[PDB]
């Protein structure tokens, strides 16, 4: 209600919603949600010093999750491994051609 | 409670500046009605930098709307987060320019520089301790460029001690809306040098070429344009309007930035512009900031900075970085190709860092450079200048207004100053 | 050649030349020599024999900009060779030094 | 009784004691809004019941950065008016911090050094906190260290100088300002200790294993630098060391008293289970190149005196042990006119970890602070980039016609070139 | 980390990469969509949260196949920047590639390479695909491989170039691109590895029975050699073979980097179930001249130099078993330099089989690169069909128009013939 008359007929296009071209996709790795955009710079409070340290945090987090990852795949291969190695002349083989003969 | 005035003058510094109270007040939490409604303390921590406190709690731009004519008032006061403004700082003509830079400075824009200066006035002795002043308009025109630059003039007399931020767009060679676009683009710059403090660059034709490459918009409007320099004003105030890891005032990035006096011109160009198409592909980290920051592409001015070497560089960060990420980057960039930066002239980028990010951005970086590569935006405007002026083209308009030749050929004088000025720092 | 080859053993330097082109790579002897003709101005604590580039760049600016303050003049270019063990730079960087610390002629 | 009045200049100055008072409350278990829940005496004032301000000022011309100190945690901690603020910045400008802008705000700031020292019983010294690139920390600590020799004479002053680095720099316009501010250092603070930014940033690299190191990480281990040095006038120890006879022990020549620094237990959470922190093995670790937090190698110049501040568990008998080795070293040299080097200082209280930070619990650490002739080649890197800079005048607009005349460029530029005369001088043997 | 970028030139390339993408994603998981349900940062660069977008560019100046891949089934995937389309394709003119239109799209191509280079912290090398055939493979491989080596210098550079057929070719110009794009491959292409579409043809009809064959069968087996090629980056093995790794065992000489290809299981499930797939018997297929992938014969030259990328169940002990015996047969023949010429490497994991592949669930299998002699057997036969093609001068005036002077012809020949001079002598005793 508040335009001039020549304004209103055409405000649609004039104005319409400008803020595309820097907004964000929230479901896109630049988004913020708002919650840690106005992080304060926390001294005396650790989890506020995580919180405004919080990438390294991040990449902490991602080289324990590396390792425990690697962890893992070499207990699953060593597993494997050990499996694979126990075979032996002591082991099941050749029993079954000793028992037909 | 360092405060900034800001100033519109024109169709083209209406139109931007109203873009940019659209942003700042959504980043400082201001309804269009004119209360508070943001999340977090922060956003009063630093309101009075733009905004002067009103009963009821309503909060209003330190903003002088100026133009010749009076359509361009009504647009800004129709559209949205048009009500904020006080209806006392509408100074308005009624003729209008008629893009004529000699009507916008000696005949018709003097009867309203002394209503101008009034509310110049009553702003700067309302507001504690002056920043600046932040003037908005365009050099092609005749109320922005005619009018406005007559106002530099008046507020430097005034107010030697502060700031300039002229935010002045320049005439195009590709895109020329006016054929007297060259005559009032080179009497304004001749009042620039002398008068302003800082200036930063913009061109419509750069600003096209970001929103295609970049932004990959098919039908970019014309209001576009103005969000894209909304992004670079909320850009440098970022320190000012925030707490910081590392601040930096208008007054620190200006002696960090010029060298000498005349050198004063730079190029703007926000970071993170990213296509709907890619915003999900692309990770947004301090590394990924500096190569879309140092583009060429990127840039708002049409100079190319790969032709001439940079002489100063300013960066200017918003959000959750590491100092070392952040700084050690401006090494890279420095030692990677170290052509296309001045020798006499050791680290040349000025970096500064805020924990304040922009809305809905994790992450977000504001680029101002002086270069010896911008003076070949002024060799277009003095060839074109150069070119009509032996004819006497188009002069009638402007001589029988009261303004002679002699200070014709005094602007181009100083306009090939300052290209020869710029030229022998590219040696 | 033979005259450098004699000038270099009375000098009697810890490092041994061998294939000398690889072992003064590192700055280590011509350290050693510079120190022996100006005991005072250059020493051998300063200086760090390793084959690290950080290092080896490190004691080639301590000896560049120490002569260039006391006015003995090297070759950058040659320096460069040295420290990229390009074939030849370090002869004739010992065949310099050879004329530039005590004047004799070369064959 | 014994105090020190630790003023802290420039944003450099606020972000590093900021992190510095967190480190004080923890240390004597002050809580946040300053109630206790006789050590303290030091660095805290005992008022009323239950309260205890620290001695210290924050000034700075920038109001943006003090102001978070009075929004934050410890805004209880401080006196409200005990933190100065200003109407606008130096703006990087050491013209505005010395003469347009610095002359109003220096007032008020001496009339708090009045009435902090008026406190204190016995005064021991002053800490310094500035960085002399910045306009404030250059400009303002310039005049405030002349108004204190004047004001008070013959009392000791600290000061912890956070320096322009080689690589990596902030600003353009800072080795004008730093060597403006090393004339003002020069003759005004009795022992400067040099502190630059990418050696701490290369510390947290490899000692702290963080790629991503900032500001906060800094001076935190830059915290644990001032508490170790001043940690023997709180706690008791075999072997005490105060600022008087700090300064006696380390300073030969009244214009030497460039110091380096060094911490050597830089041990993160996962590592410090397998690490072994032995005497020996911290005075190593101290001693090495890497650990030092000024981008400078000490094997350029020779060790003219050096100090070794222990902490936590470490008897008198196994220091000298670790003194011999060092001296045996080959590597490390001392000066030949300095037999006695070391002047080693014990206390008997282990570094407290803070909260949310990154050093793990150790047992004993090592916080030393040498004089080195290896520090006339970092005043010679801003020579070299001060003078192609002052070649052909850049930047000196804003400084000429901010008070400052032109002739006091060239003041400042042989006060740096005698300067380098002297460290050449005083090492070369004799 | 161990990383690569992988570049696919003209319309060979973008259906070689739609395969090979095809195979990469269904290793790691990574659907279609972009979003996992470690090891894929050689490949996939991850973007923030749940997003890996392909190291990729696909740029061709036909737009009609960049375009099959934003509209088909991994629209999702790709970055749509990173795809590259011109607005007429070079037509089969090694001119027009070169000189004409592949100057206005090879500067939009270094500048995607430029945002991929610095993103991805130690870059291993560029797996470049092309066809010499083609216009675009030829003439625009030409012009971005000039680029590459003086941009990036002393980097690794694969090349999978699908190289025309004596027998069978889909275009009568072949033989004029061909010769002109192997100067720029021969000075600029760290490993060449040759592939030619009627030795897969062979393959295809003999080994899966499909003995009507499409392009689509044909790049599904090629994305298994380009894989277990790659794949001693991304899984751990007992030999770990990286991109470094193949260079310094296989070229002996700079000028030399001509390979043969061959991928030695290679059956369906109705062929599977009665073959038992041992070490040794699938290490013998390797060696067989039927499973080599250029056509070309190997008893005709001799075997230089050799690489074996195991991947599966494989004991360390039976791949030494399989070379011992393989060294013992007569009909290979090693040059009488190279007494070791043997480089094997073991990985872990068992490849991958994608639903609707002709390829069957297989526990082992061999990656066979193998530098020989016999290429310039190879290039011996297209330098025939090049000299009767220039003696009559026909086909000459569309590149004569287009930029490319009369002379670049004649210079281009003395290179193959160089070539042909110089593979004839090292093998010589
Ligand atoms: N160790 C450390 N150094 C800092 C920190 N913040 C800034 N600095 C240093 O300060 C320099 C920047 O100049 P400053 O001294 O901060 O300038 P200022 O204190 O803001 O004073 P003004 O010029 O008035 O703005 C940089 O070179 C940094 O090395 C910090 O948080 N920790
Ligand atoms: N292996 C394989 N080869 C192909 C495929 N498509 C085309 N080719 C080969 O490519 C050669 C022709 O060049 P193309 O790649 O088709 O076309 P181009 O190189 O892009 O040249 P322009 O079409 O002019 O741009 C033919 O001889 C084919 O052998 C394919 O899908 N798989
Ligand atoms: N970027 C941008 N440019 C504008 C805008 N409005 C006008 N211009 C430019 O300003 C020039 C003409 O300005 P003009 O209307 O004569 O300004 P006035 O005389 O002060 O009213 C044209 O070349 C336009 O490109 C705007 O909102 N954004
Ligand atoms: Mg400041
Ligand atoms: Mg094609």
């Amino acid at each position: 209600t508040h335009a001039t008359g020549r304004f209103s007929r055409f405000w649609d296009r004039r104005y319409a919603d400008t803020s595309h071209i820097t907004s964000v996709d929230p479901c896109s790795a630049s988004y913020a949600p708002s919650e840690g955009t106005y992080v304060r710079k926390g001294w005396g409070s650790g989890d506020a010093s995580s919180d405004f340290l919080t990438y390294q945090g991040a990449d902490r987090d991602q080289r324990a999750r590396q390792r425990q990852a690697v962890a893992v795949r070499t207990t699953a291969r060593s597993e494997v491994e050990a499996k694979l190695s126990g075979l032996d002349d002591a082991s099941g083989l050749d029993d079954g051609r000793l028992q037909v003969a | 409670m360092r405060e900034i005035v800001h100033i519109q003058g024109g169709q083209c510094g209406n139109q931007i500046g109203a873009k940019f109270w659209e942003v700042v007040s959504d980043e400082h939490g201001i309804d269009p009605t004119g209360t508070y409604h943001g999340d977090s303390d922060l956003q009063l921590e630093r309101i009075n930098v733009y905004f002067n406190e009103a009963t009821g709690g309503r909060y209003v731009p330190r903003a002088i709307l100026m133009d010749l004519e009076p359509g361009t008032m009504d647009s800004v006061r129709s559209g949205p987060y048009g009500q904020i403004f006080r209806p006392d700082n509408f100074v308005f003509g009624q003729t209008g320019a008629g893009n004529n830079w000699a009507k916008g400075h000696y005949t018709e824009g003097a009867e309203l520089i002394d209503s101008v200066l009034d509310v110049v006035r009553k702003e700067a002795e309302s507001c504690d301790c002056l920043q600046g002043f932040q003037v908005c308009h365009s050099l092609g025109g005749g109320t922005g460029s005619g009018m406005g630059t007559l106002l530099i003039s008046k507020i430097r007399e005034e107010y030697p001690d502060r700031m300039m931020l002229t935010f002045s767009v320049v005439p195009s060679p590709k895109v020329s809306d006016t054929v007297v676009e060259p005559y009032n683009a080179t009497l304004s710059v001749h009042q620039l040098v002398e008068n302003a403090d800082e200036c930063m660059v913009l061109d419509n034709e750069a600003l096209y070429d970001i929103c295609f490459r970049t932004l990959k918009l098919t039908t970019p409007t014309f209001g576009d344009l103005n969000h894209l320099i909304s992004a670079v004003m909320s850009g440098i105030t970022c320190c000012l309007r925030f707490p910081g890891q590392l601040n930096a005032d208008l007054r620190k990035l200006a002696v960090n930035l010029i060298p000498f006096p005349r050198l004063h011109f730079f190029m703007v160009g926000f970071t993170p512009l990213t296509s709907r198409g890619s915003q999900q592909y692309r990770a947004l980290t301090v590394p990924e900031l500096t190569q879309q920051m140092w583009d060429a592409k990127n840039m708002m001015c049409a100079a190319d900075p790969r032709h001439g070497r940079y002489l100063t560089a300013s960066a200017l960060f918003r959000g959750r970085m590491s100092t070392k990420e952040v700084d050690e980057q401006m090494l890279n960039v420095q030692n990677k190709n170290s052509s296309y930066f001045v020798e006499w002239i050791p680290n040349n980028v000025k970096s500064s860092v805020c924990d304040i990010p922009p809305k809905g951005l994790k992450m977000s970086a504001t680029f101002i450079g002086n270069s010896t590569a911008i003076q070949e935006m002024f060799k277009r405007v003095s060839e074109q200048f150069t070119a009509m002026f032996r004819r006497k083209a188009f002069l009638h308009w402007y001589t029988g207004e009261g303004m002679d030749e002699m200070e014709f050929t005094e602007a181009e004088s100083n306009m090939n100053d300052l290209v020869s000025e710029y030229q022998q720092y590219q040696d | 050649h033979r005259d450098v080859l004699k000038w270099v053993q009375g000098l009697d330097l810890s490092q041994s030349l061998k294939n000398c082109r690889r072992d003064v790579a590192n700055g280590f002897l011509v350290a050693e020599i510079f120190s022996r003709y100006f005991p005072a101005d250059i020493q051998m604590h300063s200086f760090a024999n390793a084959a690290s580039s950080h290092f080896k760049r490190d004691n080639w600016t301590q000896l560049q900009a120490f002569c260039g303050r006391q006015g003995i003049n090297l070759p950058g270019d040659l320096v460069e060779g040295c420290v990229q063990g390009v074939h030849g730079a370090a002869i004739a960087l010992l065949e310099h030094l050879y004329e530039a610390f005590t004047g004799k002629k070369v064959p | 009784m014994r105090e020190v009045i630790s003023i802290h200049i420039g944003q450099a100055g606020i972000q590093v004691g900021n992190a510095c008072w967190e480190l004080y409350c923890l240390e004597h278990g002050i809580q946040p809004d300053g109630q206790m829940p006789d050590a303290f005496n030091t660095f805290f004032s005992e008022t009323g019941a239950g309260k205890h301000v620290p001695r210290c000022i924050f000034l700075d011309l920038e109001p943006t950065v003090v102001d978070e100190v009075r929004t934050g945690t410890y805004r209880q901690l401080f006196h409200p008016e005990q933190l100065i603020s200003g109407k606008e910045d130096a703006a990087n400008n050491f013209a505005r911090g010395h003469y347009t802008i610095g002359k109003e705000i220096v007032d008020l700031a001496l009339d708090r050094i009045r009435k902090l020292a008026d406190n204190c019983t016995g005064l021991q010294g002053f800490l310094v906190f500035n960085a002399v690139g910045g306009g404030t920390g250059s400009g303002l600590g310039s005049l405030l260290l002349e108004r204190l020799s004047v004001d008070y004479g013959k009392k000791s002053k600290l000061g912890f100088t956070v320096y322009p680095s080689p690589q990596v720099s902030t600003a353009v316009v800072e080795p004008y300002n730093s060597v403006l501010s090393t004339h003002s250092l020069l003759e005004h603070t009795d022992v400067a200790v040099m502190l630059d930014n990418e050696a701490i940033y290369d510390i947290c690299r490899r000692s702290l294993d963080i790629e991503r190191p900032t500001y906060t990480n800094l001076n935190r281990l830059i915290a644990q630098v001032i508490s170790s040095l001043t940690a023997s006038l709180r706690f008791d120890g075999a072997l005490n060391v105060d600022i008087t006879e700090f300064q006696t022990n380390l300073v030969p020549y009244p214009r030497i008293h460039f110091m380096l620094s060094s911490y050597a237990p830089i041990i993160s959470a996962e590592k410090a289970y397998h690490e072994q922190l032995s005497v020996a093995e911290i005075t190593n670790a101290a001693f090495e190149p890497a650990s030092m937090m000024v981008k400078c190698d000490p094997r350029h110049g020779k060790y003219m005196a050096c100090c070794l501040m222990y902490r936590g568990d470490v008897v008198p008998k196994d220091v000298n042990a670790s003194v011999a080795t060092i001296k045996t070293k080959r590597t490390i040299q001392f000066v030949d006119w300095c037999p006695t080097g070391f002047k080693c200082g014990i206390n008997y209280q282990p570094p407290t970890v803070v909260p949310g930070g990154d050093l793990a619990k150790v047992q004993r650490a090592v916080c030393m602070i040498s004089n080195s002739t290896a520090i006339g080649e970092i005043f010679s890197r801003l020579d070299h980039k001060f003078d192609l800079m002052y070649a052909k005048r850049a930047f000196v607009h804003w400084y000429v016609g901010e008070g400052m005349e032109e002739g006091e460029f060239s003041e400042a530029r042989e006060d740096l070139a005698a300067l380098e005369k002297d460290f050449e001088e005083v090492g070369a043997e004799s």
